[PDB]
């Protein structure tokens, strides 16, 4: 009834988001005390943001069709 | 028939061939001073206008001395138609003295030449004295945008502006370089890691941009290296920078960032977290 | 490099696809030889052609972060 307005929304964001770290271009990098580059999980806001969308999108496509 | 005065104006002269030494010597006989008494002259060093010269009325008689080559020039004066000479005081010239402006340099690196358009504000740099006697000692004429160390010339740019640093040879001559106004002034604030946001937020605050592109940073290594050669800054070890953040980066909410220490020239960085350093130039 | 062209669609369609069996609706149906009424797995066109779109799509926002 209105859970596939989160099921088809949520497969689709962690899939898209699985797929983001396989490329390091798209993640973000912080600063250890020394200056070095570190790895911070978070990713970058241009692509959680274009995930985020064909997300509630395909989440939507959920509903309609329920 | 006797000298009984041989005096020099003074003892240092420059071995320009024009700055001139005078001596001056008394021809007495008794208490009544003798005139047209000629005078002969020698020196061991330099030139003399003449080798003979009659004395005036007072019994006085001037000479000249000059030289093109530094050392000690030992005049000795002698009265035409007697035997034995006197010796006037011992004389030095010595070269000109000058700043040269070409060998300057960079303490970090150890790179000489002309002195950098572009300040790693608190970097230092070593100025060099050639002539008068090898004895020196510097002075800025406005310690604010430039100091100096009295006895080694060592130079530490401060603020951006113009002022002059001369230096005085033991021997008494004078020289100086003039420091321009440089192009744009890089001032690190050091103060603790902050955010691309609160960069801005400090450059434009006591006023000034946040450096152009890695390049503008990356300069300033290739000028000055490791910052922390430097006095100022012989304790941070690390000077990761802020730089400015492409059309992209906003988008991707992250910057690039240049380190005044360890270079390691980064992307991709969190422009929200406290990453980097507030540095800013000009 | 190529393989998210693929997961993020092929895990959005599935998603999308298991949401909508659970309403009758959208399926199919059959005529078992006495004229009677049969489930048929098989979804409506407009429906099948309504996921293998949000999902293409997706997998497309797959390749151009990769």
């Amino acid at each position: 009834m209105d859970q596939a307005a989160n099921a088809a929304e949520s497969a689709t964001k962690d899939q898209l988001t699985q797929e983001a770290f396989k490329n390091p271009e798209n993640q973000k990098v912080n600063i250890d005390a020394n200056g070095n580059a570190i790895p911070s999980g978070e990713l970058k806001d241009d692509i959680v943001e274009q995930i985020a969308q064909q997300a509630k999108e395909a989440g939507e496509v959920a509903r309609q069709q329920a | 028939a006797s000298i009984t005065e041989i005096k020099a104006d003074k003892t240092t002269a420059v071995a320009n061939g024009q700055d001139a030494i005078t001596y001056t010597v008394k021809v007495m006989k008794g208490d009544k001073p003798v005139s047209n008494q000629e005078v002969t002259f020698t020196t061991t060093l330099g030139k003399l206008s003449n080798s003979t010269e009659k004395t005036d009325t007072n019994g006085y008689a001037k000479v000249t001395l000059t030289s093109t080559t530094p050392g000690k020039s030992l005049v000795s004066a002698r009265v035409s138609d007697v035997a034995v000479d006197v010796k006037a005081p011992e004389v030095e010239f010595f070269t000109t003295l000058t700043i040269d402006d070409g060998n300057i340099e960079i303490v970090g690196t150890g790179v000489k030449g002309k002195l950098p358009t572009v300040w790693l504000q608190y970097g230092q740099v070593n100025l060099k004295a050639s002539g008068g006697n090898g004895k020196y000692t510097w002075r800025s004429a406005n310690p604010a945008i430039a100091s100096v160390d009295a006895s080694s010339g060592q130079v530490t740019l401060k603020e951006k502006g113009t002022t002059t640093i001369s230096v005085i040879s033991s021997d008494n001559q004078t020289a100086t370089y003039t420091i321009a106004t440089p192009n744009s002034l890089i001032v690190p604030n050091m103060s603790k890691r902050v955010t691309y946001n609160d960069a801005v937020n400090t450059c434009k605050n006591f006023g000034g941009k946040l450096p152009s592109s890695q390049n503008e940073l990356e300069n300033v290594f290739k000028a000055w290296g490791a910052a922390n050669k430097y006095e100022y800054y012989k304790s941070s070890q690390t000077i990761i920078s802020w730089v400015q953040q492409t059309a992209q980066d906003a988008k991707s909410g992250v910057a690039s960032t240049y380190d005044l220490v360890k270079q390691n020239p980064l992307n991709n960085i969190k422009a929200s977290e406290s990453n980097a350093y507030a540095t800013c130039v000009k």
